[PDB]
């Protein structure tokens, strides 16, 4: 009843977790503000009458 | 916000889950001599008994 009481060991337990997204990590150079995008709106051809 | 919270102290914080003991577990059994070979007709079965 007189002596201190001894611990054994402390774990710490641990994992780390992914991402399930990590092959959409593109890469970019953090200059600029905004960022815009576009495509090409459609031409369909004609018939040509050459009179 | 101000210029001077990095100087503010941010320790991680941890669990710290504590487990005391377990329990000795403990059974006795007692083996007679005298009245044993009473029954037990012959002196192999009384080993059997034994094992």
């Amino acid at each position: 009843k007189y002596l201190f009481p001894k611990i054994n060991e402390t774990l710490l337990i641990d994992i780390a977790l992914g991402n399930r997204f990590n092959w959409l990590a593109k890469e970019q150079d953090f200059i600029g503000q905004y960022s815009e995008e576009y495509v090409i709106m459609d031409t369909v051809p004609i018939n040509m009458d050459l009179s | 916000k101000n210029e001077e919270l990095m100087l503010k102290r941010n320790y991680p914080r941890m669990a710290t889950k504590l487990y005391g003991n377990g329990i000795v577990k403990k059974q006795k059994f007692t083996l007679n001599n005298n009245d044993t070979r009473f029954n037990f007709q012959t002196l192999a079965d009384a080993t059997n008994y034994a094992l």
